[PDB]
């Protein structure tokens, strides 16, 4: 499935031409003050919910056990410990 | 899963007057949400292509589908490694997001479930 | 400038030297720096600070 | 967007002393300061690991 | 004299006043409890560490740092 | 012909490591597997001279670490790496399988480096589990003595397998001694299979993230991410630094500075934090052999995604569904790691069977309903 | 578990090594190296630290010899065979209160006082714990705590009910230096002690670390400088499609 | 009288019991039992004893004959075993294990 230089196995390609300049001739940093917050701003927004959801959730989850767990375990949780068990 | 499963249960849904009218609405959104369109592809360049079958439906696209095929996963890869979105006529736009690759990986597909097919006939 | 990179830079061999050279220099002064540092930071702490009383 | 030999916009990332010893001497001076380090570091860390083999604390006494 | 003794007496009567009280109350109502006979035959009998613990942690949270300013 | 070419063993590096055409897009996640190289290659420099201060005999095997951390020059360093390392690596092995599934590497025609992948994934436990035990603290004896017992549920023989894995009739010398010859065999094991997994995927090439081939456009795979791993290589180094040097014992369990001692048994008897979901998954069902298979068997199960991913696209990126779906997978998998720790005790009990048939479900059954779901919803939707 | 169950968790004290760039304050050391030796060292081993440890720790050699040299320890037999005594030397361990474990819980009513060479990483908060233990034992135990014979109440312990007895009262210890011995003063002295005893190497640790993040974050820089400039020509590149 | 042999270690309380002893251990309603199991459970011989006399709290030998229910008394944290060997009071939460051992001849146990 993947060739090699000279006959990767890419179907043939015509009619695109590609340009670049020298690494030396560019400014490495070019517009990074741009990128960093209008850029990165854009990034994070546009999957800012696939990881708030699942990440919310089951925090949630954890905070309402470890509490119930902690309470249990108190004197006033005796009676709920001791159906629980 | 095979290209004709998906057509052939999208085609049942289409069909069903009550489905269509739950189904399509979803789908505009999710392929919305997708966001292949912000990279400048059209659905088909996702599909996956590492299968003998596929590499022979690519083989069969017509020369000028092909060499269009190859300019839109060449775009789409430097905007991946630049972080950047598609602009203006790069942006596909809903009406040029046509099915090219389909009717060939459907006719590929056909034959070698044909093949299978046949390949386990009995006489009666 | 030009002088510069035609002595130090051009010839990689002299270019290894001169980092060499350098990385040599940058360890014993950096070493010396932060020995000093660390003796700021940590000023009546160390053996070093209460040594004279013995 | 047809012709080919209207070189595409660079102008936002072209340096105009780009030819100059200079803007060569720069570029070569952040490789350098990363040699320098890479070697400092490297120095170090085979000073100290391989030391771990020199007769121990306990072996001294 | 012990720098702790002073700054965990302060503490107690100030910041962490209402626990001081819920641990007096507590110990109050055990050995009152104590003192009642068939204690020793009794199935649950109620201790005052939980109380005690809250106030411990709050007098250590509002001390630590000034105990350790006069060493 | 240039040399790196035409000499056969330039050319296997070359193929490797300088020639070899890689995506141009791959993102900072594909630089997991050259930490994953150097967290190995740590591990076996730091090992091989830990071997050479440590005693293996159980008499001698607690105080030859003390001895490493307290008498050899930079002891404390190459202690210190080598058990923080082991921790790092299982961050980004972690990383590497999470980039892997979302990104579909595991799909055709990866299928085979993906699984020979779950297999060194089995190898590095079992590494990390006999490395841990030969501190032969109270940690490590206990760890041992639970962990092995779990064999007993193997019907008819697991008495006797388990009695042949100690060498005796409970974690001992004998234990302690073969734990160390093989702790320090599997290491290079692993990297067999790691270089089994990478010369498999060499057939296919590296998956990118957009999931499309990458035949159009590739870059050599030096100088571009040669230089570009240097950057998660001083990323790494910089928080193994803080760990190494600042806060060495962050990650450990303080029971291990204690002496092994089989009549005192410890408060409670956890694996290292990177075990923990197994755990809690082995925890969930109330048989013991039922327990120990299902705790292979969220191993194991990975095999398997090859065939329940249904989708006709590689990867999430373009799968809005199969985003949601994978980042409840992936807190899901962390939730369990948390319950690995607490007691058993309400609620938890509850809680983390409910999380192990979430794990379980998502492979037979989420996975394969979304991924069907979300190919009709690419065809309709751009019809 | 109850709270009890675990233990009350110790306060977090502003040590003098706590801080990235802090090393342990050495007065304080030697200060805790005179309590141990007045006051623990009557029950607890400190095995794993031989006197030269505390050379240029603590200790000048000469002191330290002079403490090595009051011992007598077990030499290599006589010509005859018979067993002998010699004074210590540096390289010899401070040597225990008990000869086995079986007269150590002889004398402390079943319980075995543990080593303290590691007991700072061995526990839960370190110095924190150590501190919080060693002046954490109430005047009374909170009402209705049923202490077993030979327990005492300290809520740091887990259960509650520890077999050593408090130790630390206002003037056990006479410091040499002039410091007011109360109790809250030895066990901060004792606590660092016993810091050090358990990680000896933690002063030269934290400042390799410094000279690591400094050399390490420089090269963190430059190498995202190196990979922006190598990879421009990449991010640069701009195409022009002509379909065929 | 309860003999301590060492067997693998472990130290193992070996007891002599009286009639009057099992009938002793024989009452406690099992329900009332940190740890519930009756003699018949933990002795293969009623007149034989044999457990593995670690405390299962942290890990003293309890002083046999002592207690609160005169059987085995942890001197460490103060808990309580009985003539069964099993938890009554204190913190330990297990009854005092009983090793493998069988009577080869009537007069002698191996384990
Ligand atoms: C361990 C040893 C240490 C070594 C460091 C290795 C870690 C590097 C790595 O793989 O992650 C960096 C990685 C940067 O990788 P990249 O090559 O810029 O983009 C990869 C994705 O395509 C980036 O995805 P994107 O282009 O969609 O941008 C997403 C990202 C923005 O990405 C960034 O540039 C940051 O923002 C988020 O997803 C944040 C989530 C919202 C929270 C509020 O950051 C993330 O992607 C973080 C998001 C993970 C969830
Ligand atoms: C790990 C150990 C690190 C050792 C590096 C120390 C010195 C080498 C160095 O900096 O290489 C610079 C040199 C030069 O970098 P260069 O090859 O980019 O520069 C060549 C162009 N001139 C000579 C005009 C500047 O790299 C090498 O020679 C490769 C060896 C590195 C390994
Ligand atoms: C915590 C939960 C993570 C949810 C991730 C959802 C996607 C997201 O926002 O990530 C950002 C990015 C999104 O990147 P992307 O490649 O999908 O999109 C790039 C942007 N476009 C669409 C324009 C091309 O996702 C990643 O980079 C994901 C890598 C996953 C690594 C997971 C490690 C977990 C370990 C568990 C092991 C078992
Ligand atoms: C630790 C330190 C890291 C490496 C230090 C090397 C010095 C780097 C500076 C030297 C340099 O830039 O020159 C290149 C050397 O890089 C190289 O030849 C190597 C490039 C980067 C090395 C790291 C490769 C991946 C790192 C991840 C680890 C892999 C996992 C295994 C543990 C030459 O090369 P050029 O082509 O740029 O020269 C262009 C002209 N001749
Ligand atoms: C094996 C484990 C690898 C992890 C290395 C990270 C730090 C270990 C170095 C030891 C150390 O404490 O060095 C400090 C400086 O750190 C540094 O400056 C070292 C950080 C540099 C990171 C790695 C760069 C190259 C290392 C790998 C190459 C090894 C083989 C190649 C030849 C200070 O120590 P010191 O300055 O007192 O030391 C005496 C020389 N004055
Ligand atoms: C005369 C007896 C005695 C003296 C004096 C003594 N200890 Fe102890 N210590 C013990 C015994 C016994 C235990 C075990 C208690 C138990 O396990 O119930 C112990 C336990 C400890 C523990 C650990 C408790 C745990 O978490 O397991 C520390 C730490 C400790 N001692 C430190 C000290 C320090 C510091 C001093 C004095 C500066 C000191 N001890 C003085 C007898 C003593
Ligand atoms: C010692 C452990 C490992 C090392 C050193 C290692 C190293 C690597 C390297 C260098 C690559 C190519 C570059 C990259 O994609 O990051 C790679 C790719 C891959 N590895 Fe690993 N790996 C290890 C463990 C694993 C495990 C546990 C799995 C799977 C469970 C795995 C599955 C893969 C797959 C599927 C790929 C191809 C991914 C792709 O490029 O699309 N590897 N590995
Ligand atoms: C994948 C590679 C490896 C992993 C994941 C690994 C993991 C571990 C772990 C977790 C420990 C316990 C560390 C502690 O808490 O002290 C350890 C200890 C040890 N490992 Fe490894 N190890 C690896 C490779 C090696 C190799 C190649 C050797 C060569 C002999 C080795 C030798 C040791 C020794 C001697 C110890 C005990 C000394 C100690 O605890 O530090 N390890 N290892
Ligand atoms: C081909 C490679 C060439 C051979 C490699 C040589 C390996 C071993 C050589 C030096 C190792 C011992 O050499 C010694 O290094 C240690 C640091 O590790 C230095 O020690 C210095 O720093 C350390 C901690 O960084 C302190 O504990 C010490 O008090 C201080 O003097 C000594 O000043 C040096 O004399
Ligand atoms: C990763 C560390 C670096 C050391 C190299 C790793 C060791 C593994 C190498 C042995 C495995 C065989 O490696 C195999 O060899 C040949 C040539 O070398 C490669 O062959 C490839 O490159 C050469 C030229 O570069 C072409 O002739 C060939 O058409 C192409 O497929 C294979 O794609 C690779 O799979
Ligand atoms: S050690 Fe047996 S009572 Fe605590």
């Amino acid at each position: 499935y993947m060739g090699w230089w000279g006959h990767m196995g890419s179907p043939p390609q015509k009619g695109i031409a590609g340009y670049t300049i020298s690494p030396f001739a560019a400014r490495p940093f070019a517009g990074v003050v741009h990128a960093a917050i209008f850029n990165t701003f854009r990034r994070t927004k546009n999957q800012a919910l696939f990881v708030i959801l699942p990440v919310s959730f089951f925090y949630y989850v954890w905070t309402q056990a470890s509490e119930k767990n902690e309470w249990l375990y108190t004197k006033a949780g005796r009676h709920e410990l001791a159906k629980a068990l | 899963a095979s290209i004709t499963s998906v057509v052939k249960t999208s085609e049942l849904i289409l069909k069903s007057p009550l489905l269509s009218k739950i189904v399509v609405p979803l789908a505009k959104t999710y392929v919305k949400f997708s966001g292949y369109r912000q990279l400048g592809f059209k659905m088909n360049d996702l599909i996956i292509e590492e299968t003998p079958n596929m590499q022979l439906a690519l083989r069969r696209l017509p020369p000028t589908e092909s060499y269009d095929r190859v300019y839109r996963l060449i775009r789409a890869t430097q905007f991946s490694l630049s972080h950047k979105l598609a602009t203006g006529n790069d942006i596909t736009k809903p009406e040029e997001d046509d099915h090219y690759l389909i009717p060939y990986i459907l006719d590929v597909e056909a034959e070698a479930f044909e093949k299978d097919a046949l390949d386990n006939l009995e006489v009666v | 400038a030009t002088t510069f990179y035609n002595v130090f830079v051009k010839r990689n061999s002299a270019f290894v030297a001169t980092i060499l050279a350098s990385a040599f220099v940058f360890d014993m002064t950096f070493e010396t720096a932060i020995d000093n540092f660390w003796d700021r930071i940590n000023a009546g702490k160390q053996w070093k600070d209460i040594r004279h009383k013995y | 967007g047809k012709s080919t030999y209207k070189i595409p916009d660079f102008t936002p990332y072209l340096k105009k002393d780009r030819n100059t010893d200079a803007n060569r001497l720069f570029s070569y001076f952040m490789i350098g300061s990363f040699g320098m380090l890479s070697a400092a570091g490297a120095k170090a860390t085979v000073q100290d690991f391989l030391s771990n083999m020199s007769a121990s604390a306990d072996v001294l006494a | 004299p012990d720098p702790a003794i002073a700054l965990h007496e302060a503490a107690a009567e100030g910041p962490c006043h209402d626990f001081k009280h819920h641990f007096d109350e507590c110990v109050e109502r055990v050995t009152k409890a104590q003192e009642a006979e068939d204690y020793d035959h009794a199935e649950y009998k109620e201790d005052c560490v939980e109380e005690f613990f809250h106030l411990q942690h709050c007098i250590n949270d509002n001390t630590a740092d000034k105990l350790f300013r006069v060493l | 012909m240039a040399l790196r070419k035409k000499n056969s063993l330039l050319n296997m590096a070359n193929s490797y490591v300088l020639d070899s055409p890689q995506p141009s897009n791959l993102n900072y996640f594909w630089n997991f597997g050259s930490l994953l190289a150097l967290c190995l290659v740590i591990q076996l420099a730091t090992g091989i001279t830990l071997a050479m201060h440590y005693t293996s005999h159980a008499s001698l095997a607690f105080d030859s670490v003390e001895h490493i951390m307290r008498d050899v020059n930079f002891g404390w360093f190459i202690r210190y790496a080598h058990a923080n390392t082991a921790s790092f690596f299982f961050i980004c092995i972690y990383a590497h399988m999470g980039r892997n599934i979302y990104y579909g590497s595991y799909k055709t025609p990866r299928v085979l480096p993906w699984s020979i992948g779950v297999i060194i994934f089995l190898l590095l436990i079992i590494t990390a589990f006999m490395g841990y035990v030969l501190v032969f603290g109270q940690m490590s004896l206990w760890g041992a003595t639970v962990i092995c017992n779990l064999v007993s549920a193997i019907p008819w023989l697991g008495e006797d397998i388990v009695h042949f894995l100690w060498g005796g009739f409970s974690v001992g010398n004998p234990t302690l001694q073969r734990f160390f010859a093989l702790h320090y065999l599997m290491p290079f094991v692993l990297a067999v299979f790691a270089l089994l997994h990478l010369i498999a995927l060499h057939t296919a090439g590296s998956s990118n993230p957009l999931g499309i081939t990458s035949n159009v456009d590739k870059l050599s795979m030096h100088p571009y991410y040669s230089f570009k791993d240097l950057i998660t290589v001083f990323a790494f180094l910089l928080m193994f630094t803080l760990f190494v040097f600042f806060s060495p014992d962050k990650l450990g369990h303080p029971d291990n500075y204690i002496p092994a001692n089989p009549m005192v048994t410890p408060a409670s008897i956890v694996p290292e934090w990177y075990l923990l979901p197994f755990y809690a998954i082995l925890r969930a069902i109330p048989d013991k052999l039922g327990g120990v298979i299902a705790m292979v068997a969220a191993i194991l199960i990975l095999l398997i995604l090859p065939i329940v991913d249904r989708s006709i696209i590689r990867g999430n990126a373009f799968k809005p569904i199969s985003k949601l779906l994978f980042g409840f997978f992936i807190c899901n998998f962390l939730l369990l790691g948390v319950l690995g720790q607490v007691h058993i005790e309400p609620p938890f009990i509850v809680l983390g069977q409910i999380c192990t048939i979430f794990y379980f479900s998502y492979f037979l059954i989420l996975l394969p309903m979304v991924s069907t779901i979300e190919n009709i919803f690419f065809y309709i939707g751009s019809l | 578990m109850t709270a009890a169950e675990h233990g009350l968790h110790p306060a977090e004290y502003p040590w003098p090594q706590n801080g990235m760039l802090s090393t342990f304050d050495h007065a304080s050391l030697r200060r805790g190296y005179q309590v141990y030796k007045e006051v623990c060292a009557a029950c607890h081993s400190l095995d794993r630290i031989a006197w030269r440890n505390l050379v240029g720790v603590t200790h000048t050699t000469d002191e330290a010899k002079a403490f090595a040299e009051e011992l007598e320890y077990d030499d290599e037999p006589d010509d005859e065979g018979n067993p002998r005594k010699r004074p210590g030397k540096l390289a010899d361990y401070i040597p225990g209160p008990y000869p086995n474990e079986q007269a150590a819980r002889a004398a402390n009513q079943g319980a075995l006082p543990p080593d303290l060479s590691l007991i700072a990483k061995a526990r839960h908060g370190g110095a924190d714990y150590i501190f919080a233990l060693l002046t954490g034992y109430p005047d009374e135990p909170p009402a209705g705590v049923v202490l077993a014979p030979g327990m005492n109440y300290n809520p740091y312990f887990p259960g509650g009910g520890i077999g050593m007895a408090r130790t630390l009262f206002d003037g056990v210890v006479e410091y040499e230096d002039g410091t007011p011995a109360t109790t809250s003063q030895m066990a901060k002295d004792v606590a660092a002690f016993l810091t050090w005893a358990a990680e000896p190497e933690h002063d030269e640790r934290k400042k390799l670390g410094l000279k690591a993040i400094i050399v390490i974050s420089a090269m963190l820089g430059l190498s995202v400088y190196i990979k922006k400039f190598k990879w421009s020509p990449i991010k640069n590149r701009k195409f022009i499609y002509n379909p065929p | 009288k309860n003999v301590i042999i060492k067997w693998r270690g472990k130290p193992i309380f070996i007891r002599h019991r009286t009639s009057e002893e099992i009938e002793e251990a024989n009452e406690v309603n099992v329900a009332t039992l940190r740890d519930p199991q009756t003699d018949d459970e933990r002795v293969q011989k009623p007149e034989w004893l044999v457990m593995i006399g670690v405390c299962t709290h942290l890990g003293c030998v309890p002083i046999g004959e002592a207690g609160d229910f005169g059987g085995w008394f942890c001197p460490c944290h103060g808990s309580h075993y009985d003539i069964s060997g099993r938890i009554r009071r204190g913190p330990a939460p297990l009854n005092l294990e009983i090793p493998e051992y069988d009577f080869a001849d009537a007069e002698t146990l191996v384990i």
